[PDB]
């Protein structure tokens, strides 16, 4: 007690999801899209390192 | 091509200064037209619908 | 056929997920068309009609 500290990094898929934003196609055909994407916590360890503080 | 040049480029242009900064990656994010020209650019693609 | 691409594409989704969720049915509501263009279907309608 008081002399170590622990940190819980979560290992559940987590979800993120992007707002609309606009694209150029080929033909100059400007889009709006509206997509989400799915991740995991792969590295503990490196994720809580990079995303230093493990914050999502 | 770009963020292949820029970030070759940008590693170039920080070569001589040998500063302990490490590239990671050079993700591109935005090349939307000027606001002003864009009300031109969409009523070019409503000529074709309204050719049709 | 939508739902049923719609209820086989979403369990093919949510597979990796692990999740406990089950897909129960899938029951198609409505594909009516754009509210713009509402208007023109109808008349097509009211053409036969007035045709007959």
């Amino acid at each position: 007690p008081f002399i170590e500290t622990v940190k819980m990094l979560d290992a559940r898929i987590q979800t993120m999801d992007n707002q609309a934003d606009r694209f150029v196609t080929k033909e100059k055909k400007d889009l709006i899209v509206d997509s989400y994407i799915k991740w995991r916590i792969s590295d503990f360890s490196r994720y809580y390192l990079a995303t230093g503080g493990g914050d999502i | 091509v770009i963020r292949s040049d820029t970030q070759r480029e940008l590693e170039e242009t920080i070569r001589p200064y040998d500063m302990g900064i490490t590239l990671l990656d050079v993700n591109f994010q935005a090349a939307r037209p000027p606001e002003e020209v864009k009300a031109a650019f969409d009523d070019a693609i409503a000529a074709r619908e309204n050719e049709q």
